[PDB]
């Protein structure tokens, strides 16, 4: 899950 | 009483700078801010949907700022990605509540959200928060005697982020060491700052106050498509 929170972290 | 060691000054500076860089509308917030029109956020005769529509509009930029804060801490950045997520779902509400509460204006009886929206206690309660609104508004009313500056608010935010308490953590021990670095540096700063308040035991009670505010994720929780997806991910 958490597909967008994950993206913001590696941004 | 003991004041910051040299490594804690380095620590204080870094955390403080992380906070100023991520606080919405920085120092202009009381000038850019606008009062919600006061027809919005009255007692329904459940939940007012117009108030609710505004709060989902600003929740996502607000969650985002908290993520920008943790990513400016080298301590947070060396955690495994799974741990950073757990840490971030656990403190997001807590940190947003804190930043809204230091922006209490007694001349108006409002907190300011996103640096631009002044909201009264009734509006925030009827927009969905319920009793958690009275909780946050109580924190801001009680914080005005504590006179917290940018670094004290920043170290608060750091203590809440680094919670080995949260379930599912792989690096529980590592997370507990970072928080003790912050906890120590925070006290030493409180000593030097010489507030005229038994400061520090009282501040630790305010940390508990925020964690309670955070622990009401479920006692807060309109169809799920109505929530912004980033909000759904941290609640
Ligand atoms: C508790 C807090 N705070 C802030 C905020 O901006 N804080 C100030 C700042 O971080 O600078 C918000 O924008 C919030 C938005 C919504 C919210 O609940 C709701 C979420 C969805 C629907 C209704 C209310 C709580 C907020």
């Amino acid at each position: 899950e958490n597909a967008l929170l994950r993206y913001l972290l590696d941004k | 009483k003991p004041e910051p060691t040299d490594e804690e000054w380095e620590l204080i500076k870094t955390v403080t700078e992380a906070h100023v860089a991520t606080n919405a509308q920085g120092s202009h917030w009381k000038q850019k801010r606008k009062f919600l029109p006061e027809d919005i956020g009255q007692a329904p005769i459940k939940v007012d949907l117009e108030a609710f529509s505004h709060f989902t509009k600003i929740i996502t930029p607000a969650i985002t700022r908290v993520v920008d804060f943790a990513k400016k801490l080298p301590m947070f950045c060396e955690l495994p990605c799974e741990d950073q997520i757990i840490l971030l779902k656990g403190c997001c509400m807590e940190i947003m509540s804190l930043r809204a509460a230091v922006r209490y204006d007694p001349e108006s009886e409002t907190l300011t959200l996103n640096g631009e929206m002044a909201v009264t206690r009734g509006q925030l309660k009827n927009g969905g928060l319920g009793v958690v609104s009275d909780a946050i508004f109580d924190l801001g009313m009680s914080l005005s005697s504590f006179n917290l500056d940018d670094t004290e608010v920043a170290l608060l935010q750091a203590v809440l982020l680094m919670s080995s308490d949260r379930p599912g953590l792989a690096c529980v021990e590592r997370i507990e060491k970072y928080q003790d670095s912050f906890l120590l540096a925070f006290e030493h700063y409180i000593n030097y700052r010489k507030h005229h308040v038994h400061f520090w035991p009282k501040l630790l009670m305010k940390v508990t106050d925020l964690r309670m505010i955070g622990a009401c994720h479920a006692s807060w929780f309109c169809p799920t498509e109505l929530f912004p997806p980033l909000f759904l991910e941290v609640f």
